[PDB]
């Protein structure tokens, strides 16, 4: 069972990915979302792919928290205040 | 019978893993009993050490190291150190023209075995060091069947470097010629390593010319053999080689590719791929063991709205991985200018894990130059892996002496 995972890099807090792509098969859908301070303000960012490897991880990475996230169904690779 | 062998003047002694430095036991040519009194395993593999010139007419510090790493990678194996230090130990151009007897000698004394015993020649890998390698390779070019394998220590250059294949080490010398080029660094035929290409693989660590930690005459020199001990001491984590066009193709990042066989191994662990023509290969080490670096193909669009160019400028990338980082890793651009892509090599000692950030930073009357980038894409040699770097906001911008540009991971794409 091949999965149709988002496909958008890098979006802001407040914007729902359109984007959709057929993985390779044996690719799971991810999610990485960013949550730091910039010089704007404090900023929440979220790309999406298909991947041949996925460790679901979360590390504070100079300031920002990073988190992958990983799951084997098609579109659900959606943030967690979209899904 | 010892008759017929009384002419080779090169002494054959099988050291074992417990008595590595010195010639305790002979397998004397002609003399089958000695094989039996030095134990010779003849269900084993066999390793020959053919050193190079020596003024001193003594084994250097390296031979009970190869030999100990041999026995540690290969406890069951059989290496022998073919002792040729009265002929070594001359003036260079006379040890040179004795490599054609010392290869004989081998040639005579494997083609004995090989008839006495019945000992397969698939069985033997010969390692020659400077001088020791053109050795291996004459004697090569004269056993009965071809052996094996024959590994290039940094193969003398001098009045080798023009000669015709039979005259030094050569493909045809063996079924697999792996060669390892450390201080090529000199005119051609004046280098103390020879430049060319002689065997089916030849690896040119950081471009072969010059080794790091070295710029004690002889360390560039030695570092090939310190490379081949690192292979078989750190057997699952080898050093991986790039074929490239050029060395300067190789500090652009340009060959970083293991698509038809584009990549191999640094070491004892090299697939044996016979090419069509010689492959250069390029790679980084480290200063000391174990040496690998991982290598990465770093690409930036310096976008901007005005036309602007800098010439050799100084910036430091920093690398934020799963497992660790590396931080303030320094390089250097000839020209940066507006919408304008760069490719370059970044390498470091790091096992970083899977890249998460990257900051990128750009070192110093005037406001301070800058550019606006959205994207920085990088490859990554040893994961095989295409990753994308956005900038968190619209664009990140780097200007000269100030804050790094800050960017994270968007994209994942393995290419195999
Ligand atoms: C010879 O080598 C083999 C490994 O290929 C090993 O199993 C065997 O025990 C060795 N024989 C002797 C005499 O040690
Ligand atoms: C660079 O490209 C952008 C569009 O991608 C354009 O608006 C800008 O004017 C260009 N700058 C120069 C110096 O050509
Ligand atoms: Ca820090
Ligand atoms: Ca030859």
């Amino acid at each position: 069972v091949l999965l149709r995972c988002y496909t958008c890099k890098s979006l802001p807090r407040d914007e729902r990915c359109d984007l959709t792509q057929d993985c390779s098969h044996g690719q799971t859908c991810t999610t990485l979302i960013a949550h730091g301070n910039t010089e704007s303000g404090l900023l929440t960012t979220h790309s999406t792919w298909c991947t041949d490897s996925c460790q679901p991880i979360t590390k504070t990475v100079e300031g920002t928290q990073v988190t992958m996230t990983c799951c084997q169904s098609s579109l659900c690779n959606v943030p967690p205040w979209q899904s | 019978q010892r008759r017929d062998f009384i002419d080779i003047e090169s002494k054959f002694a099988l050291r074992t893993p417990e008595d590595t430095a010195e010639d305790t036991c002979h397998l004397i040519p002609g003399v089958a009993e000695s094989v039996a009194t030095c134990h010779f395993n003849h269900s084993s593999k066999t390793f020959m050490v053919i050193h190079g010139w020596t003024v001193t007419g003594m084994y250097e510090s390296w031979v009970p190291k190869l030999v100990a790493a041999l026995y540690k990678r290969e406890p069951d194996s059989n290496v022998i150190v073919v002792d040729w230090l009265s002929r070594a130990q001359e003036h260079y151009p006379v040890s040179a023209g004795y490599t054609k007897l010392v290869g004989q000698d081998v040639a005579r004394f494997i083609n004995w075995m090989e008839e006495e015993f019945n000992y397969p020649l698939d069985n033997v890998h010969l390692l020659g060091y400077s001088l020791g390698a053109h050795a291996a390779g004459i004697a090569g070019s004269l056993t009965n069947k071809k052996v094996n394998r024959i590994t290039g220590l940094d193969p003398a250059g001098p009045n080798f470097e023009y000669a015709e294949a039979p005259s030094r080490l050569s493909p045809d010398d063996a079924d697999f010629v792996d060669v390892l080029h450390t201080f090529t660094r000199g005119s051609p035929g004046r280098s103390i390593g020879i430049q060319k290409p002689v065997g089916h693989v030849d690896i040119y660590p950081n471009g072969g010319t010059f080794q790091p930690g070295c710029n004690l005459v002889k360390c560039s020199h030695e570092r090939s053999i310190h490379l081949f001990i690192d292979s078989l001491l750190n057997e699952e984590n080898p050093s991986k080689a790039y074929r490239c066009s050029s060395k300067e193709a190789f500090e652009k990042g340009l060959c970083l590719s293991c698509r038809k066989n584009r990549c191999n191994n640094l070491g004892y662990e090299i697939n044996k791929v016979r090419a069509k023509r010689s492959s250069k290969m390029y790679l980084k080490t480290r200063s000391q063991m174990p040496y690998k670096v991982f290598h990465y193909q770093v690409k930036i669009h310096f976008s901007g709205t005005e036309s602007e160019t800098h010439t050799n400028q100084a910036f430091e990338i920093s690398l934020y991985g799963t497992v660790a980082e590396s931080e303030n890793i320094p390089f250097t651009l000839p020209e940066v200018s507006t919408n304008k892509t760069y490719s370059f090599l970044i390498y470091t000692e790091v096992d970083i894990g899977e890249l998460l950030m990257l900051k990128l930073k750009w070192k110093s009357w005037w406001s301070s130059p800058g550019f606006a980038i959205q994207k920085i894409r990088v490859k990554a040699g040893e994961t095989q892996k295409k990753v994308i770097f956005c900038s968190r906001e619209k664009v990140s911008h780097l200007q000269k002496g100030k804050a790094p540009a800050v960017f994270v991971k968007c994209h994942d794409k393995s290419l195999n």
